[PDB]
Formats: structure tokens, C-alpha cells, sequence
């Protein structure tokens, strides 16, 4: 996807990623905004 | 019922002064029909389709107290009107023939 | 940036009677209107206006008298003496001695 | 109630107009569009003021730590940007129509 | 003599009003500037005289006007002259009146 | 520089011009009203006539448009709307 | 300095001068020379008006413009050579379908 | 006392404007209150905005060729509403703005309401 | 009763009506918290209200407001603001 | 802290203590210090918001809800309500 490119767009507005941070267990929920759309790979690189 | 005391008062215009007074009273008859809990939009709302029903074609209005306003207006249809807090603008559009 | 212009009296100039004058005023008679300069123009086809309802603010200041503070240091150990003599150091109060 | 309400109303309205029109379509639906995209205009300039209390009405809750699921809570969320797909719907269905 | 006065206010006026054509964006531009010309005139009189200036300016349309104006004063020592100014497109009048200080 | 728009019917490009324009307006003039005749001016302009405009801090519309040629949004503690019509 | 019960005050001649230009030019109609008759009976009667409201030590003068309007500009201004703590000065325009009437009173101390 | 000397002064200014007015400056580095640069001590006492321009105005040509334009394609949509075929030979329809080419906006700005408050300062 | 007022930017005869309305507020109330809010009453009841009114002894108070809706003026040591801000 | 009277959430509790404290800090003149104040505090949050300093006084003004906050600091009392 291409906000894969557009980090900086949700490091403008970061809140609900650092919401996820803080989020103890960060594996069994998936921040909404439309970043569901994730695998589960992409999601292992994201959470590494 | 009786209407109470509201501070009236029309200045801008360029339409006819009997428009404007007419303007006046389907205003404060849009006024009273409405509820306790006056509501902006609700106002813009009635005022303009009183308007379009009594009046060919399109008009356009704006109700507030905080804006201003620049547009292409119609020739002697442009209308302020001051209804105690109320900042009332109402202006024409040119329609097509049918 | 204004008009300062000044001029000077004496006081006792300003009880003088006001002066008034009965006079009469004047016309001329010029520029008849034609309706040819009216054929000429024409009325504005649809037209552009600015319309504000922004009430005027400005800003402003209100303050009050104080009262002013101020400092001052004071001590004594040599007691009370004179107001002529010192009693900083020695010679001053051995000749005040030899009065006394 | 009034969260499950409203999200479910939402949920179902938006599965009724996701409806298909294939190549020359009949002439059944013609009335029906027109009102489905008109009370979709006619609730979005009211919307926002409904968004309003619901965020703070959670805000309430949580700010004397009541127990929550948290999945309702990511749904309020949610909501602001499930609005968000609808009038982008809303204006290709208007130039096709 | 307000016969070199009516000299250089005449002077003025067609210096500031001999190049142009009527325009609603910009005639608070020649309203300023004469309001400056004059009262820096008036200034550089310093005679003991009160002076009430009175300048109007028009669209020209083809509508009249009159220029009445009336006096309360002492004519032995206070004054009035009055300047109009015109072209194909605006006018102007200009009405001053001087009263000698008591 | 921070907007949140939740109002449009015109496209992304417009938007996006819309958006510029209000910032430059902002960066130019002072008055709310010379704000308004620079961005009305300058779409009318530029995309032909007629567009129109309203700012506001308190204001309640409802107003006939046309198509594809619709934007309003909160700026703060201002609205801007713009909409062409003729 | 002047004293205060009798210092010129425009807050009750204004409406008085509106009240009565709008009694008495509501439906006029165009001739010069009418034109003339009722300007010069305007400046005799707000003088008048003035007089009975009895100024003392006050120079009042009133200057009226006149000119027909038929939807045209018009810039309106006007200046004196006076100090702020005593003169004073207000102005009244009325437009009707015939024409627009420009008056301005203007009020002066004597020392 | 009675031989005493006293100056007086005569100006220009206005003092019906003995207010500064200020506007909100909204730069992204300012946020603040600014005066106006100079407010005229030359008053402003009567205003009309006109309405007459010559009919030899390139601009106000222009606007009535438009306006002939307008009413042209009025009734250019018109016959070809009347005769469908016309529309396929080639003549424009939009122009002529239905309830379907037309659509009807409005909208609220949001505010919250405002209450009455008492503070009471004790003595010390 | 004797008043000292020299700070205005508004019609004399409202700053009469003002200091008059004070005078009354003063008579009939001691305590200054009753007497801003009579004062307060009377004056937004008889003119357009969104005024305001501060009374004190020793204070610090400025405010952005409307033009030619300002008044501030002295009983003695007492000092009494009012101001329109809407 | 000695904070009896507030419409304000905690966050302006807070901005507004460090804000008074460091003009208090700062400065001793009432027209300095209610300066730093109002224009300060508009410049975070945005007009129009309105402050006052005084050890004694009476005041009584119109407010939305949670624009409204009255606090001391020893001598030196503050309002601070919103207003248009």
C-alpha cells in the first residue's frame, strides 16, 4: 500500500499508533484506520 | 399570540422598499412559526421556501451573527436584514426561461 | 501629523461680547441635467457587492494608583550618642570625653 | 442503545445502497435512487451535530473508569471515518446517475 | 485677495483631476491627496483666520446640481469663494470659507 | 495551516487550489471581507463566472448549487464557503 | 474654557433635523427653481430650529448640497480649522426617487 | 491673573475617531492583535456606490454579448429538449439546469452556549 | 454624590445615564458584588446586552472590545469598569 | 493549590497555573503580567479569551461552558473567562 511511503502522513497525526504502543500484548489489535488491510507478515515487519 | 418586542430594522438594499418590508414581515411569520429553540439553518430553511413559493425562480440565503459576504447579485434583489441578533442576508440567482 | 497651529491671547481678553451678525446667503444657478449623458450609460447588468457584519473591536487599558516601595537599612550597638559626634572610630569620643 | 442504533441504521442503509446496476437497467429503480441520495444529503449537513455528544458522552464514561469493551470503543472511532467512505460513494453514484 | 487663492486651488484641482477617468476603487486616493495638498497650504498661510473647507466629488451622469451657500459672518474681514472643477467623465466642488480670529 | 474540510462536491484538484488560495488570502489581506473579494475574484477569474463566497464565525446557510462546483469547511474558529452558481 | 450648561450638544439637534427632512421631503418633485425655493427654506428653517433651541456663545452654520440621483456615486466630505475640546460638527443626508439633499451643521465657540 | 498669557491651539483631527480599532493578524508566526497602520483624520460622512457605467465599457460589452449568449443557449436547449433528435445532431442540454442539474446547500456553524458566573474575592 | 470620570470612548449622554445608574447602584447596595450585578441588569435590560462590569479597590483589568463601548470611572477609591465583549 | 472556582478541563488547569506563575514570576506590574496572560494564553488557544488580576475587586461576566477559571496565587487573584 502506498502509506507504506506516507509514514510521515501518520506521523503528523500519530494518535492512534502511539495509543497502539502503549496498548500492552501490540499483536491481538490492529489500529482501524484502514491499516487492517495488513497481513500477518507485513504485520510482523511493522511490529519489529 | 401576540408578537412581543423585537428590535427591527432593514438596512441594505437595493430592491424595491415594498419587497424589502415584505421581506421584513415573511421573516418574523418564518419566526414565529418556528419552535422555542431557534435554529439557524432551520430559519434559512423556511425563509427560502416561503421565498421560492411566493417568488419565481432561485433565491439564496445566509442567516448568522459572525460573517461576510461577497457575491454576484442580481440587480435590486440584495437584502439585509436586522431582527435583534439576527444578521439576515437573502440574493438572487438568474433563471432560465421555460 | 496634524494641524498645530497656535496663536496666543491674554486672560482677561476672553470676556469680551460675542459678536453676531444678521446676513443672508447666495446661489448660482448652473449644470441643467440632459438625458443624452443618460443614453450614453447604461444600468449595471448583474453587479458585485462586499457585505460586512463583523462588529468594530479595538483594544484599551484601565489601571490604578499604587502605592510606591521603597528600602532602607538601619542598626545599632554604639547606643545613643550626639547627633554631632560619630562613633566610628576613637579621637571623636575622647575629646567628646574630656567635655563631658 | 443509541451506539448500536445508529452504527446498525448506518450499517443496513449502506447495504441497501450498495446495490448494482448492470447494462440497460429497467425503469424500476428511478424514483428510489433519487430519495436513497437525497436522505443521504439531507442528514449530512445534520450529522456532525450528532457526532458531537456521542464522543463526549464516552469521554464521561471513561473519565470515571467504568468497564468498557473495548471494541465499542474502537468502533466511535471508527464511525468519524465510516462516514467518510460514504460521500465518496455518494458522488461517483451522482455522476453515473 | 482670494483671487490668487482661488489661483492655486484652481491650479490644484486641475493638476489632480486633468489625467483621469472616474473609478469607484481609487477616488479616496485624490480625496486624501487633496485634503493634504490644502490643509498643507492652509497650513502655510498662518493667518489669524478659521477656515471650514467643504470638497464633493461627483459621477458625472448627467445630473445637475446647485451650489447654495449661506453666510453668517462679517463680510469686512471673512470671505468665501467657491471652485468647481469638471471633465466628460466626473466633477468636483470645492467650497472654503474664512473667518477672521476675534 | 490546519484544516479540517468535511464539506465538498468539486474535485480533489479544485480542493486542493481551493485550499492554497485560502492560505495565500490569509497571508495577504487582514479584513475578512478583502479575504473574500481575493478568493472570490481569483476563482471567478479563473474558472469563469459565477462562483461565491461566504466567511464566517457564526453563520446558518442553505443556498441552491451546482454541480461538482460545491466546497465548504471549518478552519479553525472560521468557515469558508465557496459554491458557483450561473 | 467654556462652561458645560450650555456647551453645544448634536445628540437632540440630529434626530430633530432627521425627523423633520423626512417630514417635510418625503415626495418632492424636480423644477430648479422649486429646488431653490425649498433649499433656502431648509437652511432658514433648521436655523431657526436652532436659534429657538437658543445656543449661547455658540456660531452655528449650516451648509446644504443638492443633486438629483439616479443611481450614481457621490464622495461627500468635508473639513474645518477648529479645536476639539469645544466646536463640534454632524452631518444628515436624505435620498429619495427625485433627488438626494446633503446638509451639515456645524457648531463653533466663541472665546 | 488678568494679565496672564494663554495659547490656543486649532487642529484638524477628529475626535469622533478617539478609538484605535485593531484586527486579528492570523499569521502562523503572529497569532496576534494588530492596530491599523493609520486611520484617517479626514472623516467619512456620506457614501452611495453608484450604478451607471457608459455603454462603451469593454467589460459591460462584453457581459451583454454574454447575457445574448445565455439567452441563446436558452432556447438552443429548449427546441432541443422539445425534439430529441436535435440533442444527437448536436446541440448542448446542461445548459438548461433541471432539479436534476441543480441541487440545494446548507449547512451550520457549530457554537456552544453561554452562562452566567459570580467569583467573590475574600479579604485577606 | 461627588464622581470623578475621565476615561471614555462613547456618547456622553450614555456615560451620564452610566454614572447616574452607578450613583442609584451605590445607594441602594453596600456590596460591591450586588452592586456590579444591579448595574449589570439595568443596563443590559435598557440597552443591547452583552455587557460587562467589574467594580474594585486595587485591581488590574483591560480588555479588546467593542468600539465606542467602553467606559471606566472613579467613586473616590472605588473604580468601576464596563465594557461590551461579544 | 488554593483553586476554587473552574470551567476549564485539567490540561487548562494545569497550562493556566504555569502560565500565572511565570508572568507572576516575571514581572510585578499588573498591565505586564495581565499581558503576558491574555496574549500568551490567545496565542494557544485562540480568540477571544479575556483575564483579570487584582487582590481585590468585584466582577461578574458571561462565559460559555468550560471557558470560565478564577484562581489566587498569595496576593494576586485571576479570572479568566472566554468572550466572543
Amino acid at each position: 500500500v502506498p502509506p507504506f511511503n506516507l509514514l510521515p502522513g501518520d506521523v503528523t497525526e500519530n494518535n492512534r499508533w502511539r495509543q497502539w504502543a502503549e496498548t500492552e500484548k501490540p499483536e491481538e489489535e490492529k489500529m482501524p484506520s484502514e491499516w487492517k488491510n495488513l497481513t500477518q507478515f507485513q504485520r510482523l515487519l511493522v511490529l519489529r | 399570540k401576540e408578537r412581543p418586542v423585537r428590535l427591527t430594522s432593514i438596512v441594505r438594499h437595493d430592491c424595491s422598499k415594498s419587497f424589502a418590508n415584505d421581506v421584513l414581515e415573511m421573516a418574523n411569520v418564518v419566526l414565529d412559526n418556528l419552535p422555542a429553540d431557534r435554529m439557524y439553518k432551520d430559519v434559512a430553511t423556511l425563509l427560502k421556501r416561503q421565498l421560492d413559493e411566493t417568488q419565481k425562480g432561485t433565491w439564496h440565503v445566509i442567516a448568522g451573527s459572525h460573517f461576510g459576504a461577497n457575491v454576484t447579485n442580481d440587480a435590486e434583489t440584495m437584502v439585509n436584514l436586522k431582527i435583534d441578533d439576527m444578521y439576515v442576508l437573502v440574493f438572487r440567482s438568474g433563471p432560465p426561461d421555460r | 501629523t496634524d494641524v498645530t497651529y497656535s496663536y496666543s491671547r491674554l486672560r482677561k481678553e476672553f470676556g469680551r461680547m460675542p459678536e453676531f451678525q444678521a446676513n443672508e446667503g447666495e446661489i448660482l444657478v448652473d449644470i441643467a441635467p440632459n438625458r443624452s449623458l443618460k443614453n450614453h450609460y447604461t444600468q449595471l447588468d448583474p453587479c458585485e457587492t462586499v457585505i460586512q457584519n463583523v462588529p468594530s473591536l479595538s483594544e484599551s487599558g484601565t489601571n490604578t494608583e499604587r502605592i510606591q516601595l521603597r528600602h532602607h537599612a538601619q542598626s545599632h550597638s554604639e547606643g545613643g550618642w550626639p547627633h554631632g559626634v560619630d562613633p566610628t572610630e576613637f579621637e571623636e569620643k575622647m575629646k567628646y570625653c574630656r567635655k563631658v | 442503545l443509541e451506539l448500536d442504533s445508529l452504527t446498525h441504521k448506518m450499517d443496513e442503509e449502506a447495504h441497501q445502497l450498495s446495490l448494482p446496476i448492470p447494462d440497460q437497467e429497467k425503469l424500476e429503480d428511478l424514483r428510489v435512487l433519487m430519495n436513497t441520495l437525497q436522505d443521504i444529503r439531507d442528514r449530512e449537513s445534520l450529522v456532525e451535530f450528532q457526532f458531537y455528544p456521542v464522543q463526549q458522552a464516552y469521554a464521561l464514561l471513561q473519565r470515571f473508569n467504568v468497564p468498557i469493551f473495548k471494541e465499542e470503543i474502537d468502533r466511535v472511532e471508527d464511525i468519524r471515518f465510516k462516514w467518510r467512505k460514504l460521500h465518496a460513494l455518494a458522488e461517483r453514484r451522482s455522476d453515473e446517475i | 485677495n482670494s483671487d490668487v487663492i482661488q489661483e492655486e486651488v484652481a491650479t490644484l484641482l486641475r493638476m489632480k483631476f486633468g489625467q483621469e477617468v472616474w473609478n469607484p476603487r481609487k477616488v479616496d486616493s485624490w480625496v486624501d491627496d487633496v485634503v493634504d495638498s490644502v490643509l498643507k497650504n492652509l497650513t502655510d498661510l498662518k493667518k489669524p483666520f478659521k477656515f471650514v473647507v467643504s470638497c464633493v466629488i461627483m459621477q458625472r451622469t448627467g445630473a445637475a446640481i446647485s451650489t447654495g451657500f449661506i453666510s453668517l459672518w462679517d463680510n469686512t474681514f471673512d470671505g468665501v469663494v467657491h471652485v468647481p472643477y469638471e471633465n466628460e467623465t466626473l466633477h468636483c466642488f470645492v467650497t472654503v470659507f474664512f473667518v477672521k480670529l476675534d | 495551516r490546519k484544516a479540517i474540510i468535511k464539506n465538498a462536491d468539486m474535485p480533489e484538484d479544485m480542493q486542493s487550489d481551493a485550499v492554497e488560495v485560502a492560505l495565500q488570502a490569509l497571508e495577504k489581506f487582514n479584513i475578512e471581507k478583502d479575504i473574500a473579494a481575493y478568493i472570490k475574484k481569483e476563482f471567478d477569474k479563473k474558472y469563469q463566472p459565477t462562483w461565491h463566497c461566504i466567511v464566517g464565525r457564526n453563520f446558518g446557510s442553505y443556498v441552491t448549487h451546482e454541480t461538482h462546483s460545491f466546497l465548504y469547511f471549518y478552519f479553525g474558529q472560521v468557515a469558508i464557503l465557496l459554491f458557483k452558481s450561473g | 474654557r467654556p462652561d458645560h450648561k450650555r456647551k453645544f450638544r448634536p445628540n437632540d439637534i440630529r434626530p430633530v433635523v432627521r425627523s423633520l427632512l423626512e417630514s417635510r421631503l418625503e415626495n418632492e418633485v424636480y423644477k430648479a427653481d422649486e429646488m431653490q425655493s425649498i433649499s433656502k427654506e431648509i437652511a432658514d428653517g433648521v436655523r431657526d430650529r436652532i436659534r429657538s433651541m437658543e445656543l449661547e456663545r455658540y456660531k452655528i452654520m449650516v451648509h446644504c448640497m443638492i443633486g438629483e440621483q439616479r443611481g450614481q456615486g457621490l464622495r461627500a466630505g468635508c473639513k474645518m480649522f477648529w479645536d476639539s475640546d469645544t466646536d463640534d460638527y454632524f452631518e444628515e443626508v436624505y435620498v429619495t426617487q427625485h433627488l438626494f439633499a446633503v446638509v451639515t451643521v456645524f457648531g463653533l465657540y466663541q472665546y | 491673573d488678568r494679565d496672564a498669557v494663554i495659547e490656543r491651539i486649532l487642529k484638524a483631527t477628529d475626535p469622533v475617531v478617539m478609538s484605535t480599532p485593531v484586527y486579528f493578524d492570523y499569521r502562523k508566526d503572529a497569532r496576534t492583535y494588530r492596530f491599523f497602520p493609520s486611520v484617517g483624520q479626514t472623516a467619512r460622512h456620506f457614501s452611495v456606490d453608484g450604478g451607471s457605467v457608459l455603454k462603451d465599457d469593454p467589460e459591460a460589452i462584453q457581459q451583454r454579448e454574454d447575457r445574448q449568449r445565455r439567452e441563446h443557449d436558452t432556447e438552443l436547449a429548449a427546441r432541443a429538449e422539445l425534439n430529441p433528435d436535435l440533442v444527437d445532431k448536436g446541440v448542448s442540454t446542461s445548459i438548461l439546469k433541471n432539479q436534476f442539474n441543480y441541487s440545494d446547500r446548507g449547512s451550520q456553524t457549530m457554537n456552544n452556549a453561554m452562562v452566567e458566573r459570580c467569583v467573590l474575592t475574600d479579604p485577606p
